[PDB]
């Protein structure tokens, strides 16, 4: 919040805080209108902006803001991780029944399509990506492997029994390792950056 | 423009001192006045502040209750009182004022309190 | 609004040009197909007062609606046709196709 | 029940804590869950025995109503 | 003091109403601006907003005065009460200042009688984008701005030669697309009161796709290699496929319907939407591929058995086509 | 209560050199550090207020330059007379100040 004198330069008018800096802007108690971050201090400072006319002094005021993770938890983390453990649920189905576990499959991903799009609405139409962007595509990633993995062993029935066998045994496991190395890296990189 | 203090005093411990710092050239009622005190070869040692418009006072922790800051309007002076003073704060004591940055712009003359026997 | 046809009267200065920069608007929905300056009097209970009318005839385009709406309901309808050429013994598949299709 | 939750989660402010309303969403989306849980769990053993299968359903007719019941009046007895 | 002799003495026998030089010579006026925030481009309305600061600066030989300081330094006090141009903005859908402590102007009278105006401006300008292309798309839209009132015979606008000048450009509320550089011109425009000279100023802009491309590009591709694996399943279980062909039109349907929104309603094919209609071709094209192999597969199987093999190589060689010649086409322009 | 650490404790210099006295904050003091002048038997003088900013009457060899933690009081050509204390104090909050650096001719 940066407030400085318009039409008057540095020679004319200069501003200062009235008491001491940091005791300057107080924030009310119940002065909170916030419902997606949390306040955690303030933080003031004065300098000099070098325009076309003149040099002004501008008095700045940082708020510094947290965002509170328990909507996009429940909003997305929830549902993402609920539904690769869905997608993931799959793997413990006979082999023999094809269009159960196809219909599995292709409904997770269509949950995952739908959770991604109203995911995406919430934050602004941003140019990058941020973390849930991250979290989403690789737990569609996971989904996706699920289902082609599925696919592959579908495939593998009929020719060659006991490579289907292996290869669903082993990915019956190895997902939910996987999963879970992902999880902890990818919150121990983002809560304690 | 020009902060003028008392001369040194020579107290004996456990007695009140009172030192007074007279303002010619302006009006303390605009600024803030500082008291600062300063031990042989050591640094400067924030004592408390008064704003003489409104009368509020502020002191540093390790000097709540021990010393007290006053002001008078009617002759420009600002006045410190030590309440009950050791054989340690034998310290040179400087009058400020805030100045452009919030710092201490003008400063007095100091008065060198020694407390012995 | 207060001068009644008696204290004022209004007319388009030219006619026929007196609005310009009409056939250069750019709508991204419709298109100015034609427009027309009025005079006329109307009359209320407290006086007859003068009135000008510029109307303008907007045609909406076609070339959205068709592939944003008309197409998918079109190829519905021939996903749901597809099912004839299923034999009556597969009864999930034609069941599905067509409930889904009426769900779509 | 992921539509249902998305549809109306999206009315109110973007609030952490969790609702009376999710609560219940989020009930019914485990006890959902759950029962489709319990169907991979019978077709696990489907291809074994029939016996342990059938007992599983039954057991499921009997016993999910009675919990969905126990959880709804916990629901609608704590929050009123 | 002085200052208040010289400013009464200056407004005694003033005329606001009146131009300087009214029956002698057109005004010069020089205009500056200082770009704080290009807004977001919204082309919805076909609109965007802007934040400048604007400064204009001309000389009235009314407030001439004689002192040994050379220039008054004043508030928006005085803007009111000497004349200042009827500038306004021509591509403007809605424009206001700023009031906010006191009203944003600058007034600055000089030994000369030189005058200096500024003030502060929120715009929200408008310009046809046209939306071809998009979002591999480059714009060059105006903020133009003339004399309301006062033909080219009685006020004449001009450039500085320090004239535009963008701040930060980090700070700006540019989400999609991203400031590249500007450029100043003049003109003369027929209106039916008379010759106006226009001053306009052209931000050029190339949209980023960085936004379009996790919003459409990467759901849409992902739901067409989703359709590509139904290939890979047998060819027995038919509920299955057809499962597969009807869920992905739908993701395909929603994808296309949640991915128009962004643009407004235009009625001509962009670049975005035959990308969205070719995916949904090619997957309409999988699932009645699919229902002429269930057809085949009872009339000859000879015929029906080299339609899977033939499929899982024909579709992503021409999804991967498709892609090269539309990509290289679209990143040309 | 916001500690001033500053460095060094004591130094020695020749004539003619440019020298550089560092102030390192506890918490955050934006660009309210001062560096004050104290010559000895003498009250001190204000020599740079605010992050650099120099005090009216005061040469064009002394600079500041400040941060939200670190701040540097840098002499160009040093003369005869700046044997002397340099004391850094914040004034963020409650003021105190740093701990000193005497500045000594060798
Ligand atoms: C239909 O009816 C509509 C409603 O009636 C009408 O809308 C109104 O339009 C009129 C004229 O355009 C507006 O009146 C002017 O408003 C200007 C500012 O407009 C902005 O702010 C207003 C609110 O105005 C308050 O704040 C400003 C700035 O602080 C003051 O200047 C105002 O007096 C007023 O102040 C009080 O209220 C404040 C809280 O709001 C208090 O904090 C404060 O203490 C005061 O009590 C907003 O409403 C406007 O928003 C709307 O309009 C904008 C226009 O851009 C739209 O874009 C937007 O969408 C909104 O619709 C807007 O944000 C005033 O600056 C202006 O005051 C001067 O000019 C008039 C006219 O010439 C003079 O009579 C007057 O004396 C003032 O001149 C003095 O100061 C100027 C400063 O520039 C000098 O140049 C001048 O020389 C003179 O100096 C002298 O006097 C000074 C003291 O006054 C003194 O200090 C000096 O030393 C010197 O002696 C004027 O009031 C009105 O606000 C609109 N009302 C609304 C609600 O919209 C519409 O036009 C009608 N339409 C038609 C077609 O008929
Ligand atoms: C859109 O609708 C409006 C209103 O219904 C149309 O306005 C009408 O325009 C016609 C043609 O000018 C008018 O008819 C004329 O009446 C005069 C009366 O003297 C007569 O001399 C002419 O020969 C002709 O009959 C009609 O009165 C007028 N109606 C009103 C109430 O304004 C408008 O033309 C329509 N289309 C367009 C393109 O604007
Ligand atoms: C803004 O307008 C000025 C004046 O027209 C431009 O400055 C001119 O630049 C050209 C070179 O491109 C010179 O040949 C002219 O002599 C310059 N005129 C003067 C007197 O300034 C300036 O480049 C323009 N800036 C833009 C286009 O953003």
């Amino acid at each position: 919040l940066k407030f400085g004198s318009y039409a008057y330069t540095r020679a004319e008018v200069v501003y200062e805080w009235t008491r001491e800096p940091a005791r300057s802007v107080v924030v009310a108690e119940d002065g909170s209108r916030l419902n997606q971050y949390d306040l955690l201090g303030q933080t003031v400072d004065s300098g000099i902006v070098q325009s076309s006319t003149g040099e002004y002094v501008v008095m700045t005021t940082h708020f510094h803001l947290k965002r509170k993770i328990g909507y996009f938890v429940i909003q997305t983390y929830l549902p993402c991780i609920m539904t690769v453990i869905l997608s993931q649920v799959s793997f413990w189905l006979n082999r023999e029944s094809v269009p159960a576990r196809t219909v599995f499959g292709v409904t997770t991903v269509l949950t995952m399509t739908t959770l991604s799009i109203s995911a995406r609405n919430s934050l602004p139409k941003v140019a990058y990506a941020t973390a849930m962007d991250w979290f989403i595509a690789v737990c569609y990633a996971f989904v996706f492997s699920a289902l082609i993995e599925f696919a592959t062993v579908n495939y593998f029935t009929k020719s060659q029994p006991a490579r289907a066998a292996k290869i669903d045994r082993l990915s019956r496991i190895a997902f939910p390792l996987l999963f879970g190395i992902f999880n902890l890296v990818y919150w121990a990189t983002y809560l304690n950056r | 423009v020009q902060l003028q203090q008392s001369g040194a005093e020579l107290v004996k411990p456990g007695a009140s001192v009172k030192l007074s710092c007279t303002a010619s050239g302006f009006n303390i009622k605009d600024t803030y006045m500082y008291w600062v005190k300063q031990r042989p070869e050591q640094g400067l040692e924030w004592i408390g502040r008064i704003d003489p418009a409104n009368g509020d006072t502020k002191y540093d922790p390790k000097f709540q209750g021990k010393a007290t800051i006053t002001t008078d309007t009617f002759s420009n002076t600002a006045y410190l009182q030590l309440s009950s003073l050791t054989s340690e704060d034998t310290a040179v004591y400087y009058c400020a004022r805030k100045g452009l940055r919030w710092a201490m712009d003008y400063w007095g003359q100091g008065t060198s309190v020694t407390v012995s026997t | 609004y207060g001068y009644t046809t008696d204290d004022i009267e209004f007319y388009w200065r030219g006619d026929d040009n007196a609005v310009t920069g009409v056939t250069k608007i750019e709508l991204p929905q419709f298109s100015i197909v034609d427009y027309k300056l009025i005079t006329k009097k109307v009359v209320f209970s407290t006086g007859s007062y003068p009135r000008l009318s510029l109307s303008f005839k907007l045609k909406r385009n076609i070339g959205y609606f068709i592939l944003q709406t008309y197409m998918p309901s079109i190829l519905i309808t021939i996903l749901s046709w597809v099912s004839f050429w299923i034999n009556y013994d597969a009864s999930a598949a034609r069941v599905a196709l067509g409930i889904t299709t009426v769900l779509t | 029940m992921t539509t249902i939750n998305t549809h109306l989660r999206e009315t109110l402010p973007k609030i952490p804590y969790v609702k009376a309303i999710d609560m219940y969403l989020m009930g019914c989306f485990v006890f959902v869950f759950m029962a489709l849980l319990e169907y991979a769990l019978v077709n696990y053993i489907f291809f074994s025995q029939p016996a342990r299968a059938a007992a599983i359903d039954r057991w499921s007719r009997i016993f999910f109503p009675v919990v969905f019941s126990f959880f709804n009046i916990v629901y609608w007895l704590y929050y009123v | 003091g002085d200052v208040t002799v010289i400013l009464n003495n200056l407004l005694e026998g003033y005329d606001n109403k009146l131009r300087p030089d009214i029956g002698v010579k057109p005004t010069l006026i020089h205009t500056d601006m200082y770009v704080n925030s290009i807004g977001p481009v919204n082309a919805i309305n076909m609109e965007y907003t802007i934040d400048i600061f604007f400064a204009q600066t001309w000389y009235d030989r009314r407030l001439k005065f004689n002192s040994t300081i050379k220039v008054l330094r004043l508030n928006s006090n005085m803007v009111g009460k000497i004349w200042i141009p009827d500038t306004f903005f021509r591509n403007s859908k809605k424009a206001d200042a700023h009031w906010i402590t006191t009203p944003n102007r600058m007034l600055r009278i000089w030994n000369d009688g030189r005058v200096l105006y500024t003030l502060r401006l929120t715009i929200d300008a408008e310009c046809q984008l046209q939306l071809h292309n998009f979002p591999m798309d480059e714009h060059s839209c105006p903020l133009e701005f003339s004399s309301y009132g006062y033909p080219r015979e009685e006020i004449v606008y001009q450039w500085k030669r320090s004239s535009v000048e963008v701040g930060d450009t980090r700070s700006w509320r540019l989400y999609q697309f991203s400031f590249v550089g500007l450029r100043n011109t003049t003109e003369v425009v027929k209106t039916t009161s008379g010759d106006y000279v226009v001053m306009s100023v052209y931000f050029d802009l190339s949209r980023r796709m960085g936004y379009f491309t996790i919003q459409t590009y990467i759901p849409c591709t992902l739901i067409v290699v989703l359709s590509w694996v139904s290939f890979w399943i047998n060819k027995d279980a038919v509920p299955a496929r057809t499962s597969l062909g009807i869920t992905t039109v739908l993701t395909m349907t929603t994808l296309s319907t949640i991915a128009r929104k962004s643009l407004p309603k235009v009625s001509y094919v962009t670049a975005m939407d035959l990308f969205v209609s070719v995916c949904f071709i090619f997957v309409f094209s999988a699932l009645v591929e699919y229902g002429t192999l269930h057809y085949f597969v009872s009339s000859q199987p000879a015929r029906a058995a080299k339609m899977d093999s033939y499929a899982r190589i024909f579709f992503p060689t021409a999804f991967c086509l498709f892609n090269l010649v539309y990509w290289v086409s679209y990143l040309y322009l | 209560n916001i500690v001033m650490t500053q460095s060094p404790k004591s130094m020695s210099m020749s004539v003619g050199e440019r020298v550089t006295l560092s102030c390192k904050a506890s918490e955050y003091v934006g660009t309210y550090v001062s560096w004050y002048q104290q010559k000895p038997e003498q009250s001190p003088k204000l020599l740079i207020y605010g992050a650099s900013n120099r005090y009216t009457g005061v040469p064009d060899r002394f600079t500041g330059s400040g941060s939200a933690t670190d701040f540097t009081l840098t002499i160009g050509s040093v003369q005869a007379e700046d044997l002397a204390d340099y004391h850094c104090g914040q004034s963020y909050s409650y003021p105190t100040f740093g701990a000193g650096t005497k500045l000594e001719l060798k």
